[PDB]
């Protein structure tokens, strides 16, 4: 289960074949990291958006809680922001669908 | 109720005694 060493998921135009697994309590969605960065390196509205765009869900109605960090604008470097293939994501709450 | 996979199946529901649509 050690997502890292792949960098083969899913490919767009700066991402290098990058999704993050976004899991909530079950529920997993397929999200594409965050570019305008540097490829593997996201930007640090990453994991914000990653949670968010995964199933159009805002910011204040999760709470991010993975990647070392907590859902923000802006909370720990991107070279923290999970430097490797997407990484793992998990939210505790509900989910606007 | 608007809620994907929230308590029940999909639905309020009124037994609500099994979480196998809590989430999954």
């Amino acid at each position: 289960m050690a997502k890292t060493e792949e960098m083969v998921q899913t490919e767009e135009m700066e991402t290098p074949r990058l999704s993050v697994i976004v899991t909530h309590s079950n529920e997993r969605y397929d999200l594409l990291v965050t570019p305008q960065q540097g490829n593997s390196e996201p930007v640090v509205q990453d994991l914000a958006q990653l949670v968010e765009e995964a199933t159009g869900v805002p910011l204040p109605f999760q709470k991010l809680i993975f990647k070392g960090k907590s859902l923000k604008e802006m909370e720990t470097p991107l070279s923290a922001l999970g430097m490797q293939n997407g990484c793992r994501v998990m939210l505790i709450g509900e989910k606007s669908n | 109720r608007y809620h994907r996979r929230g308590g029940y199946d999909v639905e309020n529901e009124e037994k609500v005694k099994l979480g196998m649509t809590n989430s999954h």
